[PDB]
């Protein structure tokens, strides 16, 4: 069952992700012949570690921007600024009560 | 001509751990078909190492997808990349003395 499923997943991954042309597309018998034997696992690598250029740039930009944003140094700077905001707000409220 | 050598080089570009132990002549049965070759030539000549992500990047993006945060695609991706590349120069951020102030 893994042979035909991996063949169809490989065909869909070639068509949808890499944008492989129809004349360069692997047919179903081609995918079955490639995936038999040692080809069942290595293309199983390609469907989970190899993407299109746009997808790789997407993932790399997403991580390299969010991890920059989700750094604990950015968080501690933001909470210190919020602490300054809370502190002069406390100044205003305490002076109003005074 | 051993057409499997380009396949071995391509599978080395994708960072396969067992690609060093694979021989080009052992996969020459893959390249003997014309309908095989129609995909094999394009995979050899149009896929590089830039199309491949590391395991750390893949698991980090998996945790990011599990976090429910929006994914930077298209315009947001280009904006984030442009900001990071412009910040690749001399930037005065992350100062600990202004933190102490």
């Amino acid at each position: 069952m893994e042979l035909a499923q991996e063949a169809r997943e490989l065909g869909c991954w070639a068509v949808e992700e890499m944008g492989v042309p129809v004349a360069a597309r692997a047919p179903e018998s081609t995918l079955r012949r490639l995936c038999l034997g040692q080809g069942a696992d290595i293309w199983a690598y390609i469907l989970q570690h190899v993407h299109s250029q746009r997808t790789v740039k997407k993932i790399r930009g997403n991580l390299l921007w969010y991890g920059h944003q989700d750094s604990p140094q950015v968080r501690r700077k933001l909470e210190l600024e919020a602490a300054v905001t809370r502190l002069r707000a406390e100044i205003q409220e305490l002076d109003q009560s005074l | 001509m051993s057409c499997g050598n380009e396949f071995v080089e391509t599978l080395k570009k994708i960072g396969y751990p067992k690609a060093d132990n694979l021989n080009g002549e052992d996969f020459d049965w893959l390249f003997e078909g014309v309908e095989d070759e129609s995909f094999l030539k394009w995979f050899c000549g149009n896929v590089n190492e830039q199309n491949v992500l590391s395991e750390r990047e893949l698991e980090a993006f998996s945790i990011l997808q599990k976090s429910g945060k929006p994914i930077l695609e298209g315009a947001a991706l280009d904006e984030a990349l442009k900001t990071c590349k412009t910040s690749d120069l001399k930037t005065p951020r992350l100062d600990d003395k202004e933190l102490e102030k």
